[PDB]
RNA sequence: AGAUGGUAACAUAUAUAUAAAUGAACUCCUUUACAUAGGCUUUACACUCGGGGUGCGUUUUCUUUGCACUUUACCUUUAUAACAAACCUUGGAAUCAAUUUACUUGGAGAAGAGGUUCGUUGAACUCAAUUCAAAAAUUUGUUUUGUAGCAAUAGUAAUUCGUAAUUAUCCGAAGUGGUAAGGACUAUCCUUGAAAAAAGGAGGGAACGGCUUUGUGCUUUGCUACUCUUAAUACUUGUAUGAGCGUACCAACAACCGCAUCAGGUCUCCAAGGUUAACAGCCUCUGGUUAAAUAGAAAAAAGUAGGUAAGGGAAGUCGGCAAAAUAGAUCCGUAACUUCGGGAAAAGGAUUGGCUCUGAGGACAUUAAUGUUAACUCAGAACUGAAACGGACAAGGGGA
RNA sequence: GAGAACUUUGAAGACUGAAGUGGAGAAGGGUUUCUUGUCAACUGUGAUUGAACAAGAGUUAGCCGCUCCUAAGGGAUAGCU
RNA sequence: UCUGAUGGAGGAUCGAGUUGAUACUGACGUGCAAAUCGUUCAUUUCAAUCACGUUUAGGGGCGAAAGACUAAUCGAAAAG
């Protein structure tokens, strides 16, 4: 049985903290706890170690990236610009 | 306690020596006694 | 497999009657929790000064000693006597000092 | 403390001059077992024999300046 | 004053003071034992005994 | 002038003792060196069980009985074994597979097959020896030892004998999972969890035999035991092995701090049996006390710490303050409202003992049937009692 | 022992109940440890007891610590105030 | 998108101990005590607790703030 309807990862917090706050947390927690695609080995294994640091289990390559997501949009844009140049 | 510096040990020994009473023979020719429990050496 | 009781010292003071002892042993000795057996599994015979117990079944020397003690208690010989091991197969009555 | 199994090695050890004492022990086994201990400056080397006569022979063989300790 | 003797017996035998039985007959003999050697002698004799341990039966 | 093995992971010096496998400057790593949570596993310790051996205890009756003891240290890179990992070779995987309690992993090479290593562990395994017999240039079979050495000479419990000595014992199975440690993991963090001394490894390739003779440490000429390496021994050089300091005792119950031999305070480790979820509470063994700035007799008021009370049930009082009731577990049932997570142990019900049975749940190893065998937990049914049973202890009052 | 409810021994009955008045240590204390004596005071009752009084004794390390390393930190050197 | 397991998150729940100190405005109040005792109570994986070391010193410190605390001394310590 799927346990929580709306809550998901924020069930740990329970009743406390605003619902709004928990909603925000939810996006960010999803971003955090996703295994991302590693751009070197291919495997979706890049999980987050520290804040801006993302370790692939497979190849052990620590990518610096976002706090929550592996790639922020601004950074991506910057990269793209550089590539174009 | 059971781990003293040498100096401290020596001081303790000195104090102990001081403690002992007037040799009785002298009395034929003391107020600074200290009991270990009531008055401290305050080292 | 023989287990022995060197009954001499109190037998030669009359205080121990070996025939009675044998009977007692016969009565007592349980086999799979029943007294009356002692069939092909256990034998008890007696010299003048010695009881011989010969056993095919898993049986402990401890048990013999216990039986002896019980017997002693029954006939009031407890503060005078003592069962003590001589050889591995051999228990012996000894005077309390 | 070390054990020895090559009789030859034991003999060699015995021959070597820092080996001051031998300890020869008799043990009732569950026959008479014999433990031969040599007391070297460094280690106490011991050999176990099941067979008494052999043990006796090896004892006999041992240099007669050894300081033989018969324990029991 | 058998304190001392009791203490010595405790160590010698490996028992607690709560466990040493000093015979009330021949309290004179025992008091004379100011040593561990003497206590051992006493023990050998039977003027001092390690009491029997209080029983804790698993039976029940 | 500086060994070899192994396809490789890597291994190899077993000399009394694995001592020796060239290495300078200069570098680069590693160890030192690390959080918390969660379970899983492995070992030891503890506990327990059954059997053998010893002694003591019970014995009106009953009891193959109840209790005690049945021990084993560092050290020997301890040797090996087994196991979680990590890696190597081979192999070539979709009908995806292996696999954990959990998810983890795989064409960047999985499973399978055979290896290597570290780590646990510290005698497991035939481990080592020996017994003799058969096959190669040493491996297989059988037996007897060894508590592997330390180690029985020591401990323990016995038994005697003497006025310290002898003997006999010390060993065959297993369970529980309390404590500790290690392991492999997994998870959380806007928290990512010391440093250095010291040690090691690697990279690099500086420097390079000895003796005798000639010329100004260097060059030339001639001969072959040499360079290491531990250990011992000898001899000169200041006397060529281990400096100093602490170590009694208390640690609160009278040794500490509270003016005191003060119901106070004061850090850490060990940690048994029963009941139990429990290191709770209640009772017990080891160990410890039987003491506390008093004892005795009487037993009124009053006090204080408790009990109990017909009928009523907050009428008491500022106010249900105090007390009582409630409580453990299992099964049922669980509203308003809600941030949909909760509320919730909501509320509110039932059951619970003892005995005698029944059923369900493993491991192994013979060859689907037949064996040896282990916990403890669940569920159900009889009977049973002065209708009682979380019988003491312990343990929410609830609602609007 | 002059003298004993509280000194000692034995026999009972009990309690502490491995989160212990149990074993070990730290801080603190400083000889309170130990034996032999012993009772003027003290040990708020007694006391022959004692952590009291007196006489003596007692603490043994290459391996247990300190000693060495660095930590938060401290005191300094150069200057500069 | 439901159902059953698994899994073991949380300044989650209860709770010994620990850390406190709610009530009895209980005992005590010439005390055991210049703040103790009893029963009850709150706290127990985190803004947790404890130790030792260390930093901060008086019109200064330190304060999740009570003018709290700063050696029984605090709306300005103590000593002289
Ligand atoms: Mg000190
Ligand atoms: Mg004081
Ligand atoms: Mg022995
Ligand atoms: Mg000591
Ligand atoms: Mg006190
Ligand atoms: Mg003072
Ligand atoms: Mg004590
Ligand atoms: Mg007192
Ligand atoms: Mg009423
Ligand atoms: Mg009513
Ligand atoms: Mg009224
Ligand atoms: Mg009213
Ligand atoms: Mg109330
Ligand atoms: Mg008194
Ligand atoms: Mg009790
Ligand atoms: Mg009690
Ligand atoms: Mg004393
Ligand atoms: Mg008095
Ligand atoms: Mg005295
Ligand atoms: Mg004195
Ligand atoms: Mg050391
Ligand atoms: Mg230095
Ligand atoms: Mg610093
Ligand atoms: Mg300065
Ligand atoms: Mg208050
Ligand atoms: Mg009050
Ligand atoms: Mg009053
Ligand atoms: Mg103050």
């Amino acid at each position: 049985s799927r346990r929580t309807k709306k809550v998901g990862l924020t069930g740990k917090y329970g009743t406390r903290y605003g619902s709004s706050l928990r909603k925000q947390i939810k996006k960010i927690e999803l971003m955090q706890h996703a295994k991302y695609l590693c751009t070197f080995c291919g495997k979706t294994a890049t999980k987050r170690t520290c804040v801006g640091i993302w370790k692939c289990k497979k190849c052990k390559r620590k990518v610096c990236g976002g706090a929550w997501s592996l790639t922020t949009p601004a950074a991506v844009a910057a990269k793209s610009t550089i590539i174009r140049l | 306690g059971s781990i003293k510096r040498f100096r401290l040990k020596q001081r303790l020994g000195k104090c102990r020596r001081q403690n002992r009473p007037v040799p009785h023979w002298y009395r034929l020719k003391n107020t600074k006694r200290r009991h270990w429990r009531r008055t401290k050496l305050g080292l | 497999i023989k287990y022995v009781l060197d009954c001499t010292k109190p037998v030669k003071d009359t205080i121990l009657d070996i025939s009675g002892l044998e009977q007692f042993f016969k009565d007592k000795i349980k086999v799979d929790k029943k007294t009356n057996n002692l069939k092909n599994k256990v034998v008890v015979t007696s010299d003048e000064y010695k009881i011989y117990i010969t056993v095919h079944i898993p049986f402990s020397k401890r048990y013999i000693k216990y039986l002896a003690k019980k017997y002693i208690k029954m006939h009031q010989i407890r503060d005078f006597l003592r069962v003590i091991a001589k050889g591995k197969l051999a228990y012996e009555f000894k005077y309390f000092q | 403390p070390k054990q020895i199994t090559d009789i030859r090695k034991f003999l060699k050890i015995s021959r070597k001059p820092d080996t001051t004492a031998v300890i020869i022990m008799k043990k009732k086994s569950k026959t008479v077992i014999t433990k031969l201990k040599l007391r070297t400056k460094k280690y106490l080397y011991t050999m176990v024999f099941a067979d008494r006569k052999k043990a006796e022979r090896i004892e006999n063989s041992l240099l007669p300046s050894l300081k033989r300790i018969y324990y029991p | 004053s058998l304190t001392l003797q009791k203490r010595l017996a405790a160590s010698v035998l490996k028992c607690g003071k709560n466990k040493i039985w000093m015979d009330p007959n021949e309290i004179s003999e025992i008091s004379l034992a100011n040593s561990r050697f003497s206590i051992r002698k006493l023990y050998k004799e039977g003027l001092i005994l390690k009491k029997p341990q209080k029983v804790h039966s698993r039976a029940r």
